[PDB]
């Protein structure tokens, strides 16, 4: 039944029981219900007034933490002789929560999630080695982070006119300023994000499995506004996400085997236990062997 | 402190202390009484 | 009035005709663990008179060069009578103590013993970085002796030991000291074989002296657990 | 204007901070809420659901075989069948459970646990077992006459196929800690043991070996503190296709 | 008796006393009580209205001061050819209050303490000498301080994935910003910290004496977020702790002999007085010798 | 927004500052409070407990022998036995006391003190002493007829084994200072002296030398100001195992 | 000024002026009256 | 067992009470000293200091 | 939080400014006031003495 | 604006407009009337 729970439940003292027809310790697992055997019915207890709070396990508290979701390093320099695949003073990132495993596993503890997302961008800069074998100092550069909806037109170069950002939300920030922060609303076309999706997002048979683009927040396009300096630098941008105003539905078995890809739940497991395909828990000598037995 | 015009900009909400574990622990149509045999 | 005292617990009784009041540590009295402070949920056993009674330890001899003696609780009582049996059969223990230290001599004798109950007397070693070992600390009923009572064996001062519950046995004035100790711990209950809440220290600040015919002058300690309760019944481990 | 001065900590980014921040999409209207079954508002709801213990965590036990314990008919009385360590911080039979997995996201834990055993032999199979919880301090009991001195329940096989042993919260301190020192006085919970009370007796037509399945859950006196990164997941490199998100 | 004391007590005027059976100046030390002889009973006094405040000796005021608890210097550079024991752009510290003696002695004036801990982190940087015999300037680096519970998984390298900090509290701060500050709650599993612990924290006989890990706040893992510059620097991080919301129990004799270790109360004392093992107070010629006698 | 401007002192870290700061662990529930004996809320409670003076702070007096003063039978009248300097800032018999140790964490002090002497001879020992407090200005008295002119108490040995000499607060200023100039007019308290009033008389069977133990405490008119680092502790290097905390 | 949601984040509390020195100075079961001999 | 610690002093006499601790309502004055219906137990005196 | 912006003159040290500032010694109790003869509260009192 | 807990931390107090010049200009036991000869 629904009730407001702020502290752990109290224990009431209990006496001897010798009653026919009453077996609180016996249960029927086959029904799918969890055993209702209380400590008062299993042993003789005292009275305990429990003042232990339960607020730290609140779903909001459990998930509302800034977790690293993106890390991208790129060279800030003249990119005339750079390869096509290189990030020429700017990068684009399709936003996802599946690249860093701690937050991914925490989110995947649930089937459905609804939250707004606080986004924090932290920038660091270093002077390139083997480009100029000397140090002069770190410039205070200005960066532009533009939100572009998934599939929409992204900038093709650092000085592209697409950065004019007529309607796209853009944030300009300096390396010397505190990390930039913006709140993105819950943007799913459905009432909740689908953490897991058992289907195909296309009307033909060649669409991606387990991927619902309605659950992709969008694209983040980050550029250095400053034109290049005579010497080269390496700029690393870290994007952190913190869910807030969270609602969660249908908890799931936690991930055990290591993640393989950000696109699927494919599994291989470790070579040996723990967290191997044939053995999740580490082995002991026998079911009669106590691993950390106290011996005096 | 929230001077923004959009409600989703507000800080987190850690005040929801309502619980219903029985939707996961006892999802049976016929409730099970303590002491009485389940079957 | 304040010189004679009878202490009666369980089947045990002590009389003194040369007491000097008696000390209640920090103005408190021992009591059972109340429900609003309890942690362990199993019903505790409260042996009452079977354990809340005076146990007398082996007497020690006050000598001219004596440095002092110490006993640790509950370790000193952990293998004595029904208290010892309950300790050995239970994971969790809780109690206070009533300590009575006895030492008599003639009106021609002089001497002064500080009888101090030190809470959490974490001992230190002398002239080394190695921490004291298990055998250095856990002495049982026999107890131990001070290596450097001037610094209480912990780098502090004996002169400031009076901040702790204490009495004095001054031979011209009194022949006994009495201290009542409540439960003193960060946790409501504790494992009795690994932690010692109290340490009784008897230190001869003024050495024993006389010019009559010498006689053995012993010091005797009687400790009565109070409001004993035990939790976590299982097989004996000792 | 207002005279002000910046305190220590100004400009810092604390991951657990709680502040309002600028809305990137003004006047955005989120999709209307729809009722969805199975909402969870406190993780303590999850830990109360019993999940299967991996008691048979031994070599030569592969996959699903690790989740059941085989019992056969014995020709000596009062024999030990198995034991369960009770540390929900180290690797062991309790680790890959709902309570274990959720609790390992935290450092401190308190409250009672419940272990439920379902007998999965034939209808004709009969037997009595004894399940004992031993509070810590000594070695794990290896004989029935020692284990029966602690908390225990005698289980008689019958129409009710499952028994529950309650591991009550017996601790000197308000909380225990999920520290790596298994033998610490602030960590060790004690042991669980299972002994033959009479025997497993089956007819010739039934299987002579019968399996038990063990589940564990936390009661509603259970609570957790001091959230921490779960040791159960980690990465040494970027996942596959993670780079493609930048292309 | 319990009473509210805000100022020192007043003195009342007193007259001659020649009463039989009344000896206020005589006491019995053997009872363990402190003498109750008032100045009014020992001499003839005047009336004095004492307005002297007592607030500066309040336990809260006595202990609620930021005291240095940790100081760690490490090189910020390319650590490819560095030794294993060296801090390669990051360090880990098991939090303790026993390394710097002023705060340690103040805390050890008490047996039990309960407080939240304000933590302030101050960073300084210098250009390495004998590495590059020149000065170019001081970079404005970003540092990450992650709280890791005692015994839990700590990062093994500067760019380790463990820094992603899915659930661990982490603070990012710049050298140019004011010192970082966070409040850690009272985290002991008991109702109070045990300043001194007369026992062993293990169920076997080989555990550490006098150490209760329930009284260890945790581990602080500090890294430079920036990748290394072509030249080397020396970065010094200082951690300061200030107890607050303090409750104190069972005052103790103050430490006299110098501390030897952070792990125990082992003592050796100075070679000679003061604060020597055989003589705490410095010597005078005799008990009849006045050390600083006024002679005119 | 709000127009503001930063004051001098913005961004500084003052160790004695008093501000709120960000909670690193949101929704953490601290362990419930438990009543613990001997709570102390003001350090002035500690200084009121008498602690032993080290009057016998001389060479050849080793350890515990420094904490007692020996008195023997004399064959000349009105003889001096010992004196006590009264500076609780410099090294001396009062330094390693509860009042001395706590006060040395401060710079200014005010209020009356009490010195309690316990005679620890045999029951048969008899004697009369005189304890004198001399307010400052001149030399420490060396004869009884000079010391008796100041504040004093005549102590007769008997069933009550202890006497108290009150050192009342006699000062031109509201406070005295714990400065290193012992002869300053704002520091010097005066002297304490002990003289034979009649003699120590014992029978042949009793010990001919009897010890006194001196204690000192502050009364409840005592107060302290201007907290400072205690000179009684210091380090020139890192302590042992301090480095291991970083490994 | 405390805008944080956790009470332990607040500034210090220097308002507790309650004292009981007798728990350290006179921990005797029978109180001692002024002037009257202790023994 | 049951005991009293006696301190010599102005009160020159101490009393040890041997309370009636018996399984039966009465004991018997029979010649079998070791009978369960006869034996009362022992009294001992030890040096305390 | 509160949106703010720094005015011209922010961070400057003006010798004639009048602001509160951090107390270096918390809970310090100054010496009680004593009546002292010849208090002067306005320098115009001094200039009136020939 | 004073958010500090110690009163001496407050800004200056320039509100004390009370004066008594006669303690310096006319410190005589017998007051001198205008016009009348002083002696």
């Amino acid at each position: 039944i629904e009730s407001i729970i702020k502290t752990a439940t109290d224990t009431v003292k209990s006496e001897i029981n010798a009653e026919l027809g009453v077996v609180p310790s016996l249960n029927a697992v086959e029904t799918g219900a969890t055993s209702n055997t209380e400590p008062e019915e299993a042993i003789q207890t005292r009275t305990v007034i429990n003042q232990h709070g339960v607020s730290e396990t609140l779903v909001e508290n459990f998930l509302s933490r800034a977790a690293l979701v993106s890390k991208r390093s790129f060279e800030y320099k003249d990119h005339t002789s750079s390869t096509a695949r290189a990030d020429k003073n700017f990068f684009k990132w399709t936003i996802n929560t599946r690249s860093f495993v701690q937050l991914r596993r925490k989110l995947e503890l649930f089937t459905y999630l609804r939250f707004d997302a606080e986004i924090t961008i932290l920038t660091t800069v270093a002077v390139n080695g083997s480009g100029n074998n000397t140090y002069v100092g770190l410039p205070d550069l200005t960066l532009q982070a533009m939100f572009v909806p998934t599939g929409a037109l992204t900038p093709e170069k650092q000085d592209s006119f697409h950065w004019q950002s007529g309607s796209n939300a853009s944030v300009f920030f300096k390396i010397s300023d505190p990390p930039a922060r913006i709140t993105i609303p819950f943007m799913c076309i459905n009432s909740a994000y689908s953490v897991f999706y058992d289907g195909f997002a296309g009307f033909e048979k060649n669409g991606l499995y387990g991927i619902n683009p309605a659950d992709t927040i969008g694209n983040l396009c980050v550029r250095i506004v400053n034109e290049h300096q005579p010497v080269g630098f390496t700029v690393t941008v870290r994007v952190y996400m913190k869910p807030k105003h969270i609602k969660a539905w249908a908890p799931r078995p936690p991930r055990t085997l290591p993640y393989m890809s950000i696109a699927n739940a494919n599994y291989k497991g470790k070579e040996r236990a723990p967290n191997a395909l044939s053995a999740i828990i580490g082995n002991r000598d026998s079911v009669k062997t106590m691993p950390h037995n106290i011996v005096n | 402190i929230n001077f923004y015009k959009d409600s989703y900009a507000a800080s987190a909400s850690k005040q929801d202390f309502s619980q219903d574990p029985s939707k996961f622990t006892e999802p049976v149509v016929e409730g099970l009484k303590a002491g009485a045999p389940v079957l | 009035s304040d010189r004679v005292l009878q202490l009666k617990l369980g089947n045990s009784a002590i009389v003194t005709q040369e007491a000097a009041n008696y000390c209640c540590a920090y103005g408190e009295w021992p009591n059972y663990l109340p429900d609003h402070e309890a942690v362990a949920i199993d019903k505790p056993t409260q042996p009452e008179t079977a354990t809340d009674r005076f146990y007398t330890l082996k007497s020690v001899k006050w000598e001219t060069g004596s440095t002092g003696w110490w006993w640790k609780l509950p370790d000193a009582l952990n293998n004595i009578g029904m208290f010892g049996q309950n300790v050995q059969h239970h994971y969790l223990y809780r109690s206070g103590f009533l300590i009575h230290v006895q030492c008599n001599a003639t009106k021609f004798h002089q001497g002064a013993l500080l009888v101090v109950a030190i809470p959490e007397h974490q001992r230190g070693a002398h002239n080394t970085n190695t921490s004291p070992g298990f055998d250095d600390i856990m002495k049982g009923e026999e107890g131990g002796t001070f290596n450097h009572p001037y610094v209480l064996d912990d780098g502090t001062s004996l002169a400031c030991a009076t901040i702790f519950p204490h009495q004095w046995i001054n031979l011209r004035t009194n022949n006994s000291a009495t201290i009542v100790l409540p439960w003193m711990n960060a946790a409501p209950m504790d494992f009795p074989l690994r932690h010692n809440q109290w340490t009784l220290a008897i230190i001869p600040v003024v050495p024993l002296g006389t010019r009559t015919t010498s006689s053995m002058v012993p010091i005797t300690v009687s400790i009565a657990p109070m409001c004993c309760e035990f939790n976590g019944l299982r097989h004996a481990i000792t | 204007g207002v005279p002000t001065y910046l305190l220590p900590g100004s400009g810092q980014f604390l991951t657990t901070d709680d502040h309002s921040s600028a809305p990137a999409l003004p006047c955005f209207n989120p999709t209307p809420e729809m009722h969805i079954p199975g909402q969870v508002r406190n993780m303590l709801e999850v830990v109360q659901v019993e999940s299967m213990m991996e008691i048979n965590n031994t070599e030569s036990a592969v996959g699903m075989e690790r989740l059941k314990v085989d019992i056969s008919a014995l020709t000596d009385v009062d024999q030990l069948l198995f034991n369960i360590p009770l540390d929900i911080q180290l690797d062991g039979p309790l680790r890959n459970t709902l309570v274990g997995n959720i609790s390992r996201y935290y450092t401190h834990w308190s409250g009672s646990l419940e272990m439920t055993f379902m007998f999965c032999g034939s209808f004709m199979a009969a037997g009595k077992l004894i399940l004992c919880y031993t509070p810590p301090g000594g070695s794990c009991p290896t004989t029935r006459e020692t284990a029966m001195l602690g908390t225990h329940i005698v289980w008689d096989f019958g129409l009710q196929s499952s028994v529950t042993l309650i591991i009550p919260w017996i601790s000197g301190s308000h909380y225990r800690m999920f520290n790596n020192d298994a033998k610490s006085t602030n960590a060790n919970v004690g042991y669980v043991t299972c002994f033959m009370q009479t025997n497993l007796i089956v007819p010739s037509e039934s299987s002579d070996t019968c399996s038990l399945i063990g589940f564990i859950a936390a009661k509603d006196d259970f609570s957790l503190r001091l959230m921490r990164d779960s040791p159960d997941i980690g990465q040494l490199d970027h996942l596959h296709a993670a780079e493609a998100a930048y292309q």
